[PDB]
């Protein structure tokens, strides 16, 4: 199999900036009758992935002239000259050269921004929860960026990993940023033979955290 | 104008066999060169399964030659996909692909589950805390996909999050965020709206001081 390696996966750009993909071939992808069957995709969010380049370098029907592709041998480039808000999405290199058909990893072009700090949001099991023998303690980090954020549960003074689950939303449409939810799930009797619950987001430290508690 | 529309069930038992089908409009299946049908696993990568040709010859990739079969209709002008021995790692959105001279059109993809997991309504439940505030709603043991969770039935949108479904254990939960004003909550209503399609739930939970 033919391994497509992409550099970089995350691509941080200002708008109006070039910016430039490359898609390494583990060996030669050059098709028994001359052509090299390199192409470039874009999958926007909720979106299929759309062809953007075709054959190396041919633009597809409807694809704007900012997009260029080029290569040789191993090494092709994807070139966006002047990157539009509508550009943002995941951009993948397909190789249909060599049978199985190959697919790189894809590279998130992302829009850069200054740094902001999340906003830490703790929420007690609900009410209506417990009744059923559950009780799910609720934790939002929204609103931060860079992605180089983590979350910290303590319960009574020690951290606890066992029934955590998170989740990560895409970068926002409104302000560049990105947010994540952490739920903590407990039996209604683990929730009740404990006081303190904390939820921290965390940040290479070094640094101090932002805490968010409740006691019970 | 060109269209390419896949189709089939979106639930498949793991053991069973998943069968999908792409409706062609705006050129013949008989027109070069490949008829294809790639798949998208979870948050994930994408890989090409295989090819039936303008001439119908089939290429598969070699890890699913011996599950797989490509057949055609060219009366009907759609093409097909058979995956036999399914498993709970062949949950993916599948996507039909053509590829010719003019480059590639491709479908808008189905999603196909694969679960021994039985239809289940979400619980809703109101998260309310103990300048801005921000109120929360989780939808939690729910199948299969989708459910659709909205803030005062559309009409509040702005400080929204809505946060990818976590698969635990055969069971899909979510968490959705809003953030009002203090001035605006309590003293006006805040709603959670959730809607499950597959077992036809439409739950409204009022978000209420503790």
């Amino acid at each position: 199999d033919v391994l497509l390696t992409q550099i970089p996966l995350s691509l941080p750009v200002s708008l109006g900036d070039q910016a430039s993909i490359s898609c390494r071939s583990s060996q030669s992808i050059v098709h028994s009758n001359g052509n090299t069957y390199l192409e470039w995709y874009l999958q926007k969010p909720g979106q299929s992935p759309k062809l953007l380049i075709y054959k190396v370098s041919t633009r597809f029907s409807g694809v704007p002239d900012r997009f260029s592709g080029s290569g040789s041998g191993t090494d092709f480039t994807l070139k966006i000259s002047r990157v539009e808000a509508e550009d943002l999405g995941v951009y993948y290199c397909f190789q249909g050269s060599h049978v199985p058909l190959t697919f790189g990893a894809g590279t998130q072009l992302e829009l850069k921004r200054a740094d902001a700090a999340p906003t830490v949001s703790i929420f007690p099991p609900s009410s209506e929860q417990l009744t059923s023998g559950g009780a799910s303690v609720v934790c939002f980090l929204n609103n931060f960026y860079p992605k180089d954020i983590n979350v910290k549960w303590k319960i009574d003074g020690s951290e606890r990993q066992n029934g955590v689950l998170n989740s990560w939303t895409d970068q926002d449409s409104k302000d560049s940023t990105y947010s994540m939810s952490s739920t903590l799930t407990l039996t209604k009797d683990e929730y009740e033979r404990h006081n303190s619950y904390t939820c921290e987001a965390t940040h290479k430290t070094s640094t101090s955290p932002i805490v968010k508690s409740f006691n019970r | 104008d060109v269209q390419l529309q896949e189709s089939g069930p979106g639930l498949v038992k793991p053991s069973q066999s998943l069968s999908l089908t792409c409706t062609v409009t705006g050129f013949s299946i008989t027109s070069p060169y490949a008829w294809n049908w790639i798949r998208q696993f979870p948050g994930n990568t994408l890989e090409w399964m295989g090819y039936i040709s303008y001439r119908g010859s089939t290429t598969y990739h070699p890890s699913l030659k011996s599950r797989i079969s490509i057949t055609r209709d060219t009366s009907k002008n759609q093409f097909f996909l058979q995956l036999n021995s399914v498993t709970t790692e062949d949950t993916a959105t599948y996507f039909c692909s053509s590829y010719g001279n003019y480059g590639a059109y491709s479908g808008q993809g189905t999603l196909v589950t694969v679960s021994a997991a039985k239809t289940t309504p979400p619980s809703v439940y109101p998260l309310a805390p103990g300048s801005m505030v921000t109120l929360g709603c989780l939808v939690k043991g729910y199948f299969p996909e989708p459910v659709t969770v909205t803030w005062n039935s559309g009409s509040l949108s702005s400080g929204v999050h809505t946060f990818p479904a976590v698969l635990q254990s055969d069971l899909y939960t979510l968490s959705s965020s809003v953030t009002v004003p203090s001035s605006t909550w309590p003293s006006e209503t805040v709603t959670c709206n959730v809607a499950h399609p597959a077992s036809s739930t439409k739950v409204d939970k009022k978000i209420v001081p503790r």
